[PDB]
């Protein structure tokens, strides 16, 4: 569905 | 030489030496003869203190043998200025400007040691020249005499002729004595 | 007729105290639009302005009571959307479009009635950047759902489907109002950087807080729209929204008059509970005064006082049911702190 | 049939504050339509690109350039947002709506459309901002929006049929205007060149003044200075001309409040003639308000702010109040020292 993206 | 320490913190371990440890706790330590260079550093802390935090009590730990009037004036002003209450502490002897810083402290936040002596006399001087000049030193010098029993009657509660009488010559006052001298406020035993 | 600036801040009066600052702002909006609306598009001067407010205030001030109570005052359609959920770019979940069909369900599918309809948000604060200006992810609600709002109150027309042929209706938001506020968080630290300029050390640096400086009302009644550009909001959104309303945190005076004048006031709301049981109950004046003390150390606002008064009930209220032939309890302040016990009437 | 000396007074009557960026959208218009005349008839092969880049801060009237041009210019002309604009047409939008779009302002007319115009708003929208990722409204915006501009026939098709045919439109000859706030432009300009912060007695420090950073900055922008923002290279290299708009000065504002039709003073005292008393403003309170708004630097729409908030208390008791022939207002009540006083 959406995106995730982080660290 | 001068011991390192290590503070433990959640971001990570970080080494500071003693005396800079006890600085982060509104802590500082007033060693040896009172100079312009020491006293000049002292009021650097007061100052970074008041801005980290306003309303915590700072802690004056005092062991000198005193030194010259002037350096020592700047101190007194300082903790004066600044809104938090400078709590002090005798520790080993407390001279003629170590007396002074002492009681300028904090109303009801003065402690002396059960061991430690405090002593009290009149501003040392001279001069070598013309008369002229030996009349207006003696003036200026005689004026400091007049403003330090002054304060020191402010701050003991005493009377001015008292003082006068008593600063004539060197008295030694021990740790009961300072109290009912209106010196300080209580002893610090032991710990509760 | 319409109604009038002073006959409508009477009605808000009733549920509303302490708040004259923003009472007035909304007034002026509801006669702009009715006056908007009075007239069939002529007028001496054209392309009438259209004006958004934007409401600020501490939390629990009562932002989100005033857009309740407008809405059974206010005879033409409202509706209450959130930003909670808004999508931008089309992604999974609501989208701003939906706020447009959410308005049909007040307006009954009526075109002309809806344009002529009031919009309200909530959590407007929360779609803002992280304080930063450059968006490192393409923040959906962040650098996305405030830009993708900008059509909407800039005035445009989106595609709605009628139902749930499948054709869809065009409507205009041109003449539409806006009302976006919500509770800004940190907001105070951005305001004193730009305002205090007394940090430092030094003997003649100013350096005084925690007594007097660094008060909630004061800081936000000096914000300007450059300030909001630091906290994150883009400018075109704010350009958008001219008004500005700046509320201010209740007093002590304000929640005595709170306690007993509003209609749903907690202290009645608590008396009818009582009242179905067949007990009376009476707060002393001395006692009222008590909780209010208490609600501002916890700096939660007007709803944080029913935590107050539950706790002061909590044990009368497991007791009054197996008791019997009571007919009225008396509250003392004693008993909100917790010490003693409240006095009971058989 | 274009004019660039009547087009730059026509702007004028509709826009004010931006005299070089009329120049420069005269030139582009009138070059663009020119081409098409005689289409690569002439000696010179490899003709560039005639299209229009449009940069200023908020409220310096970049979808009011397009609107006025709309209303004067003959051929049909389109408003278009690249929020909705999506890659691959999931559930958003798809790029040859845009054409669509422009069909039925032209009536399916072909040989009408091909010699449209063509705005994008917020164009920063699509500027490619990947470090996490897919993106459906970052490099796939650009890299399809980049095809188009480049000159390709799209099918399109026409009415929606009743036929499994679409038609071949060009849109080489179709003009475009990509225009929007560019916000954080200015840092990576002044981040380039600083030509400052000299300790030396010889050397010269300026905090406050920025060399015109609203205007000069801007028009010394290079292309390479907008590839760090995030856009691609090859679309910038297809606009080689760039509007620059500095920030509206105060003579501007107190302009825009009394010559356009649509001024605020116009609006509310008429809706204050509608209540039957008259408003009066005074010059001293127009060049106040100037001040006030240039503080903001929200631009014109932001200048609503301080004549509606001066005239809060005013309007809350208007109506109640009775017997008020006109209504006068003073520079003080800009500031909101002063109350205004009435007239009976
Ligand atoms: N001015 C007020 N007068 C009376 N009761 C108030 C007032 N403001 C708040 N309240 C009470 O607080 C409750 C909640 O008010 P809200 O409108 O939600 O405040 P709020 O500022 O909107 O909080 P947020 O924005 O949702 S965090 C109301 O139902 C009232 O009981
Ligand atoms: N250059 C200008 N001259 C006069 N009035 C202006 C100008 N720019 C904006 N305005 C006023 O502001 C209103 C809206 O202007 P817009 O062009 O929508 O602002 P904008 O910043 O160009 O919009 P964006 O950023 O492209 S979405 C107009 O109807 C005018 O009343």
């Amino acid at each position: 569905x959406x995106h995730x993206x982080x660290x | 030489l001068v011991p390192m320490v290590i503070e433990q913190t959640s971001r990570g371990e970080r080494s500071f030496d003693i005396y800079s440890r006890l600085l982060k706790e509104r802590v500082i330590f007033l060693t040896g003869q009172v100079e312009d260079h020491m006293a000049n550093l002292i009021v650097a802390q007061m100052l970074f203190l008041e801005a980290e935090n306003p309303e915590k009590d700072i802690y004056l730990y005092i062991n000198s043998p005193g030194g010259v009037i002037t350096a020592g004036m700047s101190i007194y002003d300082t903790m004066q200025f600044i809104k938090p209450d400078v709590s002090t502490i005798c520790m080993g002897q407390a001279a003629s400007m170590g007396a002074f810083l002492l009681t300028a402290g904090a109303k009801g936040k003065r402690f002396c040691l059960p061991n430690s002596r405090v002593m009290i006399h009149q501003p040392l001087g001279g001069y070598q020249g013309q008369a002229t000049d030996i009349e207006i030193h003696a003036r200026e010098i005689l004026k400091v005499k007049g403003r330090m029993n002054e304060l020191m009657a402010l701050h003991t509660g005493q009377s001015l002729e008292q003082i006068e009488r008593d600063t004539e010559r060197d008295r030694f006052l021990s740790a009961p004595e300072a109290v009912e001298y209106g010196l300080v406020d209580s002893i610090l035993t032991h710990r509760n | 007729a319409l109604p009038t600036p002073h006959e409508i801040r009477n009605h808000l009066d009733d549920y509303v105290i302490g708040q004259e600052q923003a009472k007035k702002v909304l007034a002026v909006a509801v006669y702009n639009h009715y006056k908007r609306l009075r007239n069939g598009d002529t007028s001496n001067g054209v392309e009438l302005g259209k004006s958004n407010i934007l409401l600020i205030g501490p939390t629990g001030s009562g932002k989100t009571l005033l857009a309740e109570t407008l809405a059974r005052l206010l005879d033409v359609p409202f509706t209450m959307a959130d930003a909670t959920t808004l999508t931008e770019a089309g992604y999974v979940g609501e989208d701003v479009e939906n706020i447009i069909q959410k308005l049909l369900q007040k307006s009954d599918y009526d075109v002309q009635k809806a344009q002529r309809g009031i919009v309200y948000i909530d959590q407007i604060d929360k779609i803002s950047r992280k304080s930063d200006n450059p968006s490192i992810t393409r923040d959906v609600s962040g650098e996305g759902v405030q830009q993708a709002l900008l059509k909407l109150i800039e005035g445009t027309v989106a595609a709605v489907p009628p139902q749930g042929q499948q054709e869809f209706l065009q409507v205009d938001t041109s003449k539409i109002l806006f009302i976006c506020g919500g509770a800004f968080a940190g907001l105070d630290k951005v305001i004193s950087h730009r305002v205090e300029t007394g940090s430092g050390i030094g003997f003649g640096a100013t350096v005084k807080a925690k007594s007097d400086k660094a008060s909630e009302g004061e800081l936000l009644a000096q914000v300007e729209p450059e300030d909001l550009i630091k906290f994150g909001l883009i400018p075109e959104f704010i350009g958008r929204l001219p008004v500005v309303a700046t509320l201010n945190e209740l007093s002590e005076e304000a929640l005595i008059q709170i306690l007993k004048e509003p209609k749903n006031a907690l202290t009645k709301q608590y008396q009818a509970l009582f009242n179905l049981e067949g007990v009376d109950l009476e707060f002393r004046d001395e006692a009222l005064d008590a909780i209010a003390k208490k609600a501002m150390a916890r700096k939660t606002g007007a709803r944080g006082l029913r935590s107050i008064v539950e706790a002061a009930l909590l044990d009368t209220m497991y007791d009054l049911p197996s008791m019997e032939d009571v007919e009225k309890v008396v509250i003392d302040e004693s008993v909100i702190d917790g010490q003693s016990e409240p006095l009971l009437i058989y």
